[PDB]
């Protein structure tokens, strides 16, 4: 019947217009077998330097303080560091240079003008360009 | 298109609809939990999430914190500016997450649902609806977190009695939801002040009292050594979800002699120093039982909302409120809400139910190949209504016919699956092994109406089958299989045929 | 003129097209999903060729007793403890 035709006609216009989206959604995701297929993987890149940072920051304050400046355990941060160096460690925060909000993670504010890191308290530790942990320094 | 967006006094998570299904799209910088710390820069360049908060340990001054604690009053400040508007600061992070949509393949997330607390009012769901429209995002389901994270773990029928246990990690939330034909809530209340932060400065305080004990050192002014022992505080507060025997070693605090803290912090001392916190649960709880008709019993299920849910005190205390009655598992309990959000905004558009994705599973479609051994052609959890390619070879030289088999079972030994059917083809040329290319498909409808067809590419030669038989299993014996083929994960013998093949070429 | 059986086969037709599509569309979408953990073997790479040798250079080290003192027994304890879960053994 006429009713009957309508609602046929309602049923076949909404699965035609159902059909060409989900066509259009499953060719944007067969875009990112090559875009996004590092980035997951590669986040376990990210992970297993963000698991060694708090060693690389031990190490680091180790130096800092004297009690390992020197020594077979300075030789090994420095074998580590220099390894890891390939994969693309790029140490930001440096000292006397521009405090980078996205770079830098600042906690203490000693002098409330452009702004500047008093002193890395840790330095900050990169693996290749993705910014893995922000800097803490000291913005003076 | 949709999106689900949980935002929130603490954390947010942003998760888009890919098709049927929702994902929690992760931020610029890797991580799913935006820090909702929508701060300030030094001058314009507006920051949220951590970009935003390493400039706010700094700055205390240049700095909204928390927003969600605050709806309809205005918990505004001013940064080179003259009285921001409140709901503008969500908004903020609303649209950092509409543009980190993109960090997965999309082009215009323009339909979102955002969620809001048990804790209601018409202030607040306005409050909620502006931020969302000033941030360029049309929203039009702005539902109770309660329900979200129900729709979430799926609850769309008898009539369920939805138990919501929001510890949320700095603001909390129990009700008692009875779902039937609509969606239904009754009464809620729970504290406001308190959250899983409370537990890190309980570990955070019980370390600097032990500190003190041990050596003079006050350790309220070395705010490098204050970082050094939240951040040590809040990991092992997220460990101590495991291995109860737990320890933490900051190495250097601070010298004159270098001072090494060390405390063996167990979550007895845990339960110990944060009891206060867990009984001010009891009140809420009765609370919302006593306002309604509510029995113990009268519960049907439990999920467990908010970040930092796994602390086994939260987890006794809810199956102490109501009995022995397991909660729901699945999802992650910090991104509940969003993906309740996500599937609630396909939902509203149409994106869900109708004759989609009713298919499931068919458990297992495949063809028992040469050896012992079944080529898998359909995946074990792909949609019905699928349709696959294969050019087989005759094994044989010169071989007049090839028998076919169809096994379902995903044990790679087709000994131990059920058999289905046989078709033979024939008509084939005597021709020697490599270059007859034998096409087979698997046609599968709606209903789970199987076809498999094979043909002769080389010549024409067509047979077919009909077994049918993937549809009509008893749904109990479907969960066995599961369990069956992942007892038996480390089978790899199929490679020892596979290597056998060499004989051909 | 009344077309009511080209109608309803375009129904029968178009419900099947749409079934295909996203049961495709979930194929490839768990497909590219499992490729997205396959290339976690990648992501291993030779981050743990740059810290095995980092811990046998520290254990070396610890054989002669070395890593027995105060603040020095620190770093190498949380190296070994943080690689043990994303490393092997020597």
């Amino acid at each position: 019947a006429a009713a009957d035709a309508a609602h046929t006609e309602d049923k076949v216009a909404e699965l035609t217009a159902d059909l060409q989206r989900v066509q259009a959604d499953f060719a944007n995701y067969r875009k990112r077998a090559l875009r996004d297929q590092q980035a997951a993987a590669d986040r376990a890149k990210a992970s297993v330097v963000s698991q060694l940072l708090g060693v690389l920051d031990d190490l680091e304050r180790a130096r800092k303080h004297g009690d390992l400046e020197s020594g077979p355990l300075k030789s090994v941060a420095d074998k580590l560091d220099s390894a890891l160096t390939g994969l693309g460690l790029v140490a930001f925060g440096a000292e006397g240079e521009d405090f980078d909000p996205v770079l830098h993670e600042a906690v203490q504010h000693e002098g409330d003008s452009k702004p500047v890191i008093g002193t890395v308290m840790r330095q900050g530790y990169q693996l290749g360009e993705q910014v893995l942990r922000h800097a803490l320094v000291g913005v003076v | 298109r949709a999106v689900g967006i949980d935002l929130g006094t603490t954390n947010s998570v942003v998760s888009v609809l890919e098709g049927g299904d929702p994902v929690v799209v992760a931020n610029s910088e890797g991580s799913r939990t935006t820090p909702s710390i929508v701060a300030f820069a030094r001058n314009g360049e507006v920051l949220v999430g951590q970009p935003a908060k390493n400039q706010a340990v700094t700055n205390v001054d240049r700095t909204v914190r928390s927003v969600k604690r605050h709806m309809g009053s205005d918990w505004s400040i001013e940064i080179d500016g003259k009285k921001y508007t409140a709901p503008e600061i969500s908004a903020r992070i609303l649209m950092k997450l509409k543009r980190d949509a993109e960090a997965y393949l999309g082009e215009d997330i323009t339909d979102a649902v955002i969620t809001t607390p048990a804790y209601f009012n018409d202030a607040q769901r306005q409050a909620t609806k502006d931020a969302g429209q000033i941030a360029g995002l049309n929203v039009l389901r702005i539902v109770n977190e309660p329900t979200a994270a129900a729709l979430a773990y799926g609850l769309d029928k008898k009539e369920q009695r939805i138990l919501v246990f929001d510890l949320g990690g700095g603001t909390f939330d129990v009700s008692l939801l009875e779902i039937g034909g609509v969606v239904e809530v009754r009464a809620t209340s729970g504290d406001n002040h308190l959250g899983g932060d409370d537990w890190d400065q309980r570990v955070v305080d019980w370390l600097v009292d032990k500190f003190k004990g041990t050596s003079g050192i006050d350790l309220t002014k070395d705010k490098m050594a204050m970082q050094r022992l939240r951040e040590a505080a809040e990991k092992a507060k997220i460990e101590l979800s495991s291995s109860q025997s737990t320890s933490i070693n900051l190495p250097y605090i601070t010298v004159d002699n270098p001072l090494f803290l060390d405390e063996q912090l167990t979550r007895a001392e845990f339960q110990r120093i944060t009891q206060d916190l867990l009984d001010r649960t009891r009140k809420p709880f009765q609370s919302v039982i006593a306002d309604t008709g509510i029995s113990v019993s009268e519960i049907d299920h439990v999920v467990l909302v908010g970040g930092s849910t796994r602390m086994p005190a939260v987890t006794d205390l809810v199956k102490e409120l109501t009995g022995g009655k397991e909660p729901n598992k699945g999802v992650n309990p910090d991104e509940v809400v969003a993906v309740g959000a996500a599937l609630q905004a396909g939902v509203l558009k149409g994106e869900v139910k109708d004759v989609l994705l009713l298919d499931v599973t068919p458990l297992s479609l495949g063809i028992e190949t040469k050896g012992g051994v079944m080529t898998r052609l359909i995946e074990r959890n792909t949609t019905i209504p699928t349709k696959r390619s294969e050019t087989f070879t005759t094994a044989d030289d010169n071989q007049p016919s090839v028998q076919i088999q169809v096994y379902q079972g995903e044990r790679e030994i087709a000994a131990h699956n059920k058999l289905l059917g046989s078709f033979e083809l024939t008509g084939i040329p005597p021709a020697p092994r490599g270059i007859p290319q034998i096409e087979v498909t698997f046609d599968i409808d709606a209903n789970g109406i199987v076809h498999v067809t094979a043909k002769d590419k080389g010549t024409g030669k067509e047979n077919t089958i009909r077994i049918q038989e993937g549809s009509g299993l008893s749904k109990e014996d479907i969960d066995r299989m599961i369990k069956d083929a992942e007892a038996h994960a480390e089978e790899d013998r199929k490679r020892r045929e596979e290597a056998d093949v060499r004989n051909q070429a």
